[PDB]
RNA sequence: AGGAGUGGAGUGUGCGGCUUAAUUUGACUCAACGCGGGGCAACUUACCGGCUCUGAAGGAUGCCUGUGAGUGCAUGGCAUGAGGCAUGCGGCGGUGGUGCAUGGCCGUUUUAAAUGGAUGGCGUGAGCUUUGUCUUAAGUUGCGUAAGAUGUGAGACCCUUUGACGGUGUUCUACGGAGCAAGGAGGGGAUGGAAGAGAACAGGUCCGUUAUGCCCUGAGAUGAGGCGGGCUGCACGCGCACUACGAUAGAUGGCGCUUCUGCCUGCUGUGAGGGAUGAAGCUGUGUAAGGGGCUUCUGAACGUGGAAUUCCUAGUAAUAGCGGC
C-alpha cells in the first residue's frame, strides 16, 4: 500500500530528535509512542535501510532501528532551516 | 483471471459554478447537511466524504 | 521504624553485606548486631534434554533458589552506602 | 509467589538486554552487563575495553541506547541512567579472546597464526591455563575440530563455577559458519580481583613448628 | 536362589501394510515404535478443494502522470491527493531440497577407567621404560623392578542436614585392607542423586532459532490470510500399557475430616465374578461435538495363557492412590 506522506514526515520527526526507534514486528495494531499502525512503520522502514540511513539490530521480536552519520546529516536539509 | 476498470472526470469539476458577470460564481449541488460547506453531496441521498456515512435522500 | 530487607540469589556475597553492616552500625543509634534468616524460597522446572526424539530420553530439574535475610533496627536519620554492592538486592522500607 | 515472582520476570529483561548490547558493541571489546531494577534511575554498567569509543564524541552514541533501553522497560526518557567502565584486566576475559581469534579470520590470517597470538596473551596476564576449540570447514570440504591447550585446566568439581570463564563466537565466511571456544582458568588471588579468593578443595598445607 | 510379570482375552495408542482428492512427515537390533515434552474439532499443520491479498527495497531503459497517478466507495458519482505499467541487474520471503557441505546441542562406546608434558636409562632410528603380585567402587592403595617425581580424569567438592574415623573389642592379613560384635540420633563410599579427561561414529536434528554455504521457487507466488476436508480412514502382521478371570472376594451400611486410600459389617455359596458393544432420554466447554459427564436397559470375549522373554537385593519388589506438566 502507499504510506500516506502525512505519515512519513511524522516518522522523521522522531528520527531527528530522539535518534533511534523500536518496531515490535507484527502486523495488528499501533505503535505505543506514535499512533500509526505498525503495518505502516514496517513498510517505511524498508526504505530507510535502502539509502544506507540507519541500521537494525533485531532480537527477539523486536527490531532495533540506530541513526547514523550520513542520516543525520541528510535530515537536516529538508527539516532544519 | 481479471478486474474492472474505472471511469474518471475530468471536466465535471465544474459541476454548477457559473462565471457570470461581477464574478457571480453560481454554487449549486448542495453539499452534506452534516460536514462542511465544500464537500457536495453525492446524488440522491450519497455523499463523497464519509464512504457511506452521510446519506441526505432529499 | 526502620525495616531492613535482603534478598538475592547467591549467598557468599549475601553474608558480606549482613556482616559489612555489622561494624558501620555497630556505633550509631541502634544496637542488637544480628539478622535473622528466614529459610529459603524454591521455584523449580523440569525438561527433555534432547533437542529431538532420538537417543535415551532424560530429564533435568533446575531450581532457582532465594535467600532472605531480615533487619529491624528502629533510628533517626542515620544511608547510601548500602547501594553499592553489585548482586545483593537491597530494600528499605 | 511476590518474591519469587518477579525474580524471573527481572532475570527474563537481563537475558534480552544483554544479547542486544553485545551485538551493538562488537568491535570495542565487550565484557559483562549489569541490570539493577530498584533504584530511582534504573542502573546499567557496561564493563568494555574501548570506554572512549563506545561512548562517542559528545556522547551521541550513548544518548542512544539510553533510549532504546527506556522503550524496552516501558519507563520515562530520563528514568534510566547507562554507566560504561573499564576492564581490570584485558587478557583474562575469555569473551574479548573469542572475538579476537574472530576479527583476524576475517583478516586473512590463518587459524594458528591466529590461535597463537590468543594464547601467548593469556600467558602474560598469568592464567593458570587456557584452552581453545576451532571447528567447521577450515581447509576443504570435510570438515574436523582441533584443541589448543597451552596449561591447566580443571572440569569436574564445585569450584569450576568459579574458577573458569568461558566465551563462543561465530565466524562467517564465504563456505559457512565456523565455531570457537575460549576457556580460561583464572589464578587464585587472596584479595579477590583477578581469580577467587578460595583455594581447590584437595590442597592440604601444613605449618611449620617454628 | 527367589518374587512379580509380559507373550493368550477385550479395550487405550504408537509402527508397518493396504486404501484415499488428501490420509504431511522424521526415526528401524540394543542405541525406531505413550518417541519428536506429537493428549490434532478451528488454531496447532507442514497435506487436499475453491476463493481473497502483495505484507512488490532501490537504481537503470521505454511508456504514461497535477489539464489528475492511484485508493475507499455494497453503486456510481462525488472524496481523498503522487505515483503507476512494461523489460532486466538485484534485494527480500519460504515447516521448499541436501544432517554425506556446516555451527550449536543431544545420544552411543562410557553405568567404563583411561591418559599428558618434562628429567634418568634403552634403541643407528621410529620408538620403548612392559607381561608380576596383594587389595579396591576405582591406574584405589601396597610391595617387587632402570627408574624417581608431578598434572587432567576417579576421589575431595556441592544438593546437605551434630568432627563417624574400621575409631574401640574381636577373628584373619602380604600392613594395602576384609568379616562379625558392642556403644550409638547416624556404621562400613553415612543414604539417593548431580557430575564425569582425551578420542571415535559419515549416529540423530536444515520441521527450533532473524544460526548458516549452495541449489530450487517469484503474482493464477512453493510468500501472507479466510472457509470447509484430512492427519482419527480398516481385510491383516507387531511394540509398550490399562482392566479382569472371584470367598485372601463382590454388594450395602457405620467409624475416621480437613484426615485418609484404611478398619468393623445382617446379603451373595457361585458366572450377583467381568464389563466390552449398542439403544432411549437428560446435560457441560466452545464459533462449531451423538468426542467429555449422568439416569434406566442391553450385557460380550475371558476358566491364570505355546516356543520365547523383561525388571528386580530393603523402607526395596509388588498392591492402592494424591500432586504438578
Ligand atoms: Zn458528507
Amino acid at each position: 500500500m502507499l504510506v500516506p506522506t502525512a505519515n512519513k514526515y511524522k516518522i522523521k520527526r522522531r528520527l531527528l530528535e530522539k535518534k533511534a526507534l523500536l518496531l515490535e514486528d507484527t502486523v495488528l495494531g499501533n505503535h505505543r509512542d506514535l499512533e500509526i499502525p505498525n503495518l505502516h512503520l514496517k513498510i517505511f522502514m524498508k526504505t530507510m535501510i535502502s539509502y544506507g540511513y540507519v541500521q537494525r539490530i533485531h532480537v527477539w521480536r523486536h527490531s532495533y532501528f540506530l541513526l547514523t552519520p550520513l542520516g543525520e546529516s541528510r535530515l537536516r536539509e529538508e527539516l532544519v532551516f | 483471471a481479471k478486474i474492472q476498470d474505472k471511469e474518471g472526470i475530468p471536466p465535471d469539476q465544474q459541476r454548477l459554478i457559473f462565471a457570470g458577470k461581477q464574478l457571480e460564481d453560481g454554487r449549486t449541488l448542495s453539499d452534506y447537511n452534516i460536514q462542511k460547506e465544500s464537500t457536495l453531496h453525492l446524488v440522491l441521498r450519497l455523499r463523497g466524504g464519509g464512504a457511506k456515512k452521510k446519506k441526505k435522500d432529499f | 521504624k526502620v525495616c531492613i530487607d535482603m534478598a538475592s540469589l547467591e549467598e557468599k556475597q549475601i553474608n558480606k553485606v549482613c556482616r559489612e553492616f555489622y561494624e558501620y552500625g555497630k556505633t550509631f543509634i541502634d544496637d542488637l548486631q544480628r539478622e535473622t534468616v528466614l529459610p529459603k524460597k524454591v521455584e523449580s522446572i523440569t525438561t527433555l534434554r534432547n533437542p529431538s526424539g532420538q537417543g535415551t530420553k532424560k530429564w533435568s530439574r533446575y531450581k532457582m533458589i532465594v535467600h532472605l535475610r531480615n533487619f529491624y533496627l528502629e533510628a533517626t536519620h542515620q544511608v547510601q552506602f548500602l547501594r553499592n554492592f553489585p548482586h545483593v538486592e537491597i530494600n528499605l522500607s | 509467589d511476590q518474591v519469587l515472582e518477579r525474580f524471573m520476570k527481572n532475570g527474563l529483561m537481563n537475558a534480552e538486554l544483554k544479547e542486544f548490547f553485545e551485538k551493538a558493541l562488537v568491535n570495542e571489546g565487550f565484557s559483562t552487563m549489569e541490570l539493577r531494577m530498584q533504584e530511582t534511575p534504573i542502573k546499567i554498567i557496561l564493563k568494555v575495553a574501548k570506554p572512549h569509543e563506545a561512548i562517542g564524541e559528545k556522547k551521541f552514541r550513548l544518548r542512544q541506547f539510553q533510549h532504546l533501553a527506556a522503550q524496552r522497560l516501558e519507563v520515562p526518557d530520563e528514568s534510566v541512567e547507562i554507566v560504561v567502565e573499564k576492564v581490570h584486566e584485558k587478557g583474562l576475559c575469555a569473551l574479548i579472546q573469542a572475538n579476537f581469534i574472530r576479527e583476524k579470520i576475517l583478516g586473512g590470517v590463518q587459524y594458528r597464526r591466529a590461535v597463537n597470538m590468543a594464547l601467548k596473551t593469556a600467558r602474560h596476564a598469568k592464567a593458570q591455563g587456557c584452552q581453545i576449540i576451532v571447528s567447521g570447514k577450515l581447509k576443504g570440504q570435510r570438515a574436523k575440530s582441533v584443541k589448543f591447550q597451552d596449561g591447566v585446566l580443571i572440569h569436574s568439581g564445585d569450584a569450576v563455577k568459579d574458577y573458569i570463564n568461558t566465551g563462543y563466537a561465530t565466524v562467517e565466511t564465504k563456505q559457512g559458519v565456523i565455531g570457537i571456544q575460549v576457556r580460561i582458568m583464572l589464578p587464585y588471588d587472596p584479595e579477590g580481583v583477578l581469580g577467587p579468593n578460595y583455594p581447590l578443595p584437595d590442597r592440604i598445607t601444613i605449618l611449620e613448628p617454628s
